[PDB]
RNA sequence: CCGAUAACGAACGAGACUCUGGCAUGCUAACUAGUUACGCGACCCCCGAGCGGUCGGCGUCCCCCAACUUCUUAGAGGGACAAGUGGCGUUCAGCCACCCGAGAUUGAGCAAUAACAGGUCUGUGAUGCCCUUAGAUGUCCGGGGCUGCACGCGCGCUACACUGACUGGCUCAGCGUGUGCCUACCCUACGCCGGCAGGCGCGGGUAACCCGUUGAACCCCAUUCGUGAUGGGGAUCGGGGAUUGCAAUUAUUCCCCAUGAACGAGGAAUUCCCAGUAAGUGCGGGUCAUAAGCUUGCGUUGAUUAAGUCCCUGCCCUUUGUACACACCGCC
């Protein structure tokens, strides 16, 4: 049953919510943009270092497969 | 700080830059339409492999007195599915080591040893790990 | 009715029964009580000297 | 010791069952009352525990 | 760290085993918290040194399990070293006390033995010595994010640090604490 | 006139033998330092003797060590064994007994088979089978 | 990041825009993934891209090129035609055109009486291998 | 085994043994090991650190009339022997725990009496008898078959993927194996050429020297991908090109293109096994002109879990019943 496809790139509407949503997190992967919004996962692979413009939100630490991808940086 | 004191993947990484950067090595033509080994599936995505298996290779001699066009093809390998069968081990390319190691030779990277095999020269020698202190001192990390 | 949690462990391994041999039968101290012994059987390897857990404080599991 | 506790009376000696089982031969081979013995064996009447 | 024996980052010390029974078989630290979870290992030898053996590592050996995956201890090692840096993004305090307060809670209290029964097989309560609680739990947990990480890419890193606080906490939200209500359920029913 | 106490540790086939001059004392497996090796996940594997010990222990102990045989893990208790042997060696021979026992203490609380030779090494295949002891499935009617 | 494409139709053939770009040009028979990089090479199509996404240039640019391959230097490992045999022609098939020259050379071995056409044409393995255990439908 | 003991003391099997596998800074040594580290005497280039002294380091310049066995090798040795202590035990035979430490068990070969129309006459110039015996079932040439295909079962491999797929890179062996062999034939280092198969140059090799620090895969690390029968998978065919072979049609084997399948974890069943074990993973050997999805070894990565019971299957003894002794697959 598990079918699920996405748009490879992001709506202007979405992606103000990445923009806007993303702050909204904090255990961050490919994985959790592609299954919250509906990111292919590439694009999302993609967006991740797009969304590093100026560290909105933070790394912990990328290992080489897993970017491993944190809330922020707020206090 | 030799080769081998600097974190050796982020070596060949600066050196395949160094090589670009010199604007000279000599690429040729069967380049775009290589397979690399017939070991691989599909051929190699950053398009400019031998300015960093150039670096490579030449980084091996280094840490080798000595090596032949048949020890370049042995060293790159890896698995071969001929499918259904059992994968194998099959030696890397001749043609694109060879003329990585010709192409070291233009620079003067390289030289044909005695006894036979390409080794570094002194000259290549240098611009191999001059850029070790770089990587090291380009910054801790 | 009655529901406690009592933890205790039998102070000597005394046989391992069960059909494919299982169960290592165990006499238990109720550890809750000092006074209270109870004979139960076991699913995993115990010794002497090991805490173990029964819903009911009462049963007293029989030749199985 | 359940009941020696809960015992609205002292001490207190507890009854018994004086049950006569008496069983046929079948079952009493096959409910393990007496077994089957050697020739020399089947002789010895004692009663031994 | 000549101070004190730590862990890649991580505390061992100010973790405490928090239910007796569990406590002597989970050995988080003997005085002895290893750094890692590689280790040469032989806790297969004798019968009860099982026990002291390492929780963490313990758990990456229950990892490192399924067919296209068996003895890839280098590769599952990260996985465990890399879940519980995201536990302490979440909940705080040493991840530590989020596996070894899960172990303790996504394992049972006791369990269903199957006796013979001459046919019809009425399963026995049973106490059980931590060990099938403790097993159990631990597959069921790594089955549990092994599962759930087929078809969704989640990391396994992830999937795991869901289900070691979703059992942590008693959460009902896991593979792990979602079997041992029904073992202990099949129990009950039994008597 | 300084020290020079070889001393080896083996897993499977991996004989790696370390030795400790006295220097400075910055350590090194083959010809780099402990920071790369880059199995990586383990890395803390080999440093634990430092560790745990403490950096001043090696702060007048230059160790080289040199590995061949076995493979990429086992080479890695090879040489954690090496360095916690030689530098056992180390504080026992010229130096002391006292901090060799403290030392050896600081070590075998945790072994890690780090002053023990693991004792085990792999079983032989015997015939009708993949392995040592698995056997080609039994056809049966 | 420009959705508009939503798909786009090749050389004849169906084909999706979603797709990497070295992957769109897949689908077309007479390809595979080798060849349809090294048009996307020639060509100087930036390959970190989406076939829903280029000009009508760069997709025709790709069909002058596959179509007429060995003017823009692709040597002849890329050509699935070698040396054809109805003239002595190596150049790349495509489309159903493979489909026509597959049927004209199993055609041929028919009507030139020979094993290897008899055996399509009976529904077996051209290829000697044993059928006793395998190719049951 | 001890002991109860009409038995006492003996013999074969088990055990002891051999090979093997692991502790042996203990010995004898070793340019066909290694070497080791020196001494470092150097070349030596900033290979790298460092202003420079000095140092970290591969490579070499070696050689040697260093020195040595730290690992390598293989000889002699030792040891490990329920040996100590604490339980348990008829307080015997032993069992269990712990100490020192390899804790009494690392793994095979060898394997009795006695069997069995087991298999083998196609391993035997071992062969009883029988056939056949020139038109020869004597030996071959050419071809063909042993490969054929609506179905059935048997051992294998590869998958089903993202703890993974393909894209960079780093980098760790072991047991072997090799020419120049009983009739014509290898192992291969290093040059060019070619994409590659490969090709064409040339070099060492009765080998611990040459292949060959056997420079591997998983593995490990560097980017793609995004859960799509998709980039997994990878069948079936189209077309080329090499190689072996006098000859590959009946795709020989290999490469290069090109097509591009079912399988998204397997219905009824059932084998395998406890420690460096299962699994994966290549790699040798055997098979070989050509060549393996075969086995037998070898490491390598290396788990989970039983550590008990006889619940199923099948084995040992004892007692017993038995109309069975072609032995219950019986007898009736």
């Amino acid at each position: 049953r598990d079918k699920l496809n996405n748009l490879v790139l992001f709506d202007k509407a979405t992606y103000d919510k990445l923009c806007k949503e993303v702050p909204n997190y904090k255990l961050i992967t490919p994985a959790v943009v592609s299954e919250r919004l509906k990111i292919r996962g590439s694009l999302a692979r993609a967006a991740l270092q797009e969304l590093l413009s100026k560290g909105l939100i933070k790394l912990v630490s990328k290992h080489r497969a897993q970017v491993i991808y944190t809330r922020n940086t707020k206090g | 700080v030799t080769v081998k004191d600097v974190n050796q993947q982020e070596f060949v990484r600066a050196l395949a830059a160094f090589l670009k950067k010199s604007g000279k090595l000599k690429v040729p033509e069967w380049v775009d339409t290589v397979k690399l080994a017939k070991h691989k599936e599909l051929a190699p995505y950053d398009e400019n492999w031998f300015y960093t298996r150039a670096a490579s290779t030449a980084r091996h001699l280094y840490l080798r007195g000595g090596a032949g066009v048949g020890s370049m093809t042995k060293i790159y390998g890896g698995r071969q599915r001929n499918g259904v069968m059992p994968s194998h081990f099959s030696r890397g390319s001749k043609s694109v080591a060879r003329r990585v190691l010709q192409a070291l030779e233009g620079l003067k990277m390289v030289e044909k040893d005695q006894d036979g095999g390409r080794k570094l020269t002194p000259q290549g020698q240098r611009d191999l790990d001059r850029i070790a202190g770089q990587v090291a001192a380009a910054n801790k990390k | 009715r009655v529901q406690p949690i009592k933890l205790a462990r039998v102070t000597k391994v005394l046989g391992r029964t069960g059909s494919q041999g299982q169960c290592t039968q165990v006499r238990v101290e109720f550890m809750d009580d000092t006074s209270r012994s109870i004979i139960r059987n076991v699913k995993g390897p115990v010794r002497e000297g090991d805490v173990l857990t029964l819903l009911e404080s009462e049963r007293e599991a029989r030749r199985l | 010791r359940d009941i020696s506790e809960a015992s609205v009376f002292d001490a207190y000696v507890l009854p018994k069952l004086y049950v006569k089982l008496h069983y046929c031969v079948s079952c009493a081979i096959h409910s393990k009352v007496v077994r089957n013995r050697s020739r020399e064996a089947r002789k010895d009447r004692t009663p031994p525990p | 760290t000549p101070d004190i024996k730590l862990f890649g980052k991580w505390s061992t010390d100010d973790v405490q085993i928090n239910d007796i029974s569990l406590q002597d078989y989970i050995a988080v630290k003997e005085k002895y918290a290893k750094y890692l979870p590689h280790s040469a290992g032989r806790y297969a030898a004798k019968r009860f040194r099982k026990a002291q053996c390492p929780i963490v590592e313990r758990l990456t050996n229950s990892m490192m399990m399924h067919g296209r995956n068996n003895g890839k201890k280098l590769m599952t090692v990260r996985i465990v070293k890399h879940a519980f840096e995201i536990i302490h993004l979440l909940t705080g305090e040493n991840p530590l006390q989020v596996l070894v307060n899960a172990i303790i809670n996504s394992g049972p209290r006791e369990d269903s033995t199957r006796i013979g029964r001459a046919g019809t097989v009425r399963r026995q309560a049973v106490d059980v010595s931590p060990l099938r609680r403790v097993n159990q739990a631990i597959w069921l947990l790594c089955t549990g994010a092994r599962e759930a990480a087929f078809r969704n890419i989640k990391t396994i890193a992830e999937c795991l640090a869901d289900e070691l606080i979703n059992a942590a906490k008693g959460s009902s939200n896991s593979y792990a604490i979602k079997k041992k209500d029904e073992l202990e359920r099949v129990a009950k029913s039994n008597r | 006139p300084l020290q020079s106490v070889q001393v080896f540790g083996r897993k499977k086939t991996a004989t790696a033998v370390a030795h400790c001059k006295r220097g400075n004392g910055l350590i090194k497996v083959n010809g780099r330092p402990l920071e790369m090796i880059e199995p990586r996940t383990l890395q803390y594997k080999l440093l634990e003797p430092v560790l745990l010990l403490g950096k001043e222990r090696f702060a007048g102990v230059d160790i080289r060590v040199r590995v061949k045989g076995g493979g990429h893990v086992a080479q890695i208790y090879a040489i954690r064994q090496s360095i916690s042997k030689a530098l056992v060696a180390y504080y026992q021979k010229y130096v002391d007994e006292a901090s060799k026992k403290e030392i050896k203490d600081i070590l075998i609380q945790y072994d890690r088979t780090l002053l023990v030779a693991d004792p085990r090494r792999c079983e032989s295949k015997k015939f009708g089978g993949p392995g040592a002891r698995a056997r080609y499935q039994k056809s049966y009617r | 990041p420009e959705k508009f494409q939503h798909i786009l139709r090749v050389l004849n053939t169906n084909i999706d825009g979603r797709r990497k770009i070295a992957f769109a040009i897949t689908a077309i028979k007479g390809v595979g993934r080798r060849y349809a990089h090294v048009v996307l090479r020639k060509a100087d199509i930036d390959l970190t891209k989406r076939a829903g996404e280029l000009t009508e240039d760069e997709v025709e640019r790709v069909i002058t090129i596959m179509q007429n391959p060995r003017q823009y230097k692709i040597p002849d490992w890329f050509l699935n035609r070698q040396k054809d045999v109805k003239d002595g022609k190596y150049s790349q098939v495509l489309a159903n055109g493979l489909d026509n020259k597959l049927r004209e050379d199993l055609e041929r071995l028919k009507k030139i009486r020979a094993h290897r056409g008899l055996r399509h044409f009976w529904g077996l393995r051209v290829r000697g291998q044993h059928t006793k255990t395998t190719g049951r439908r």
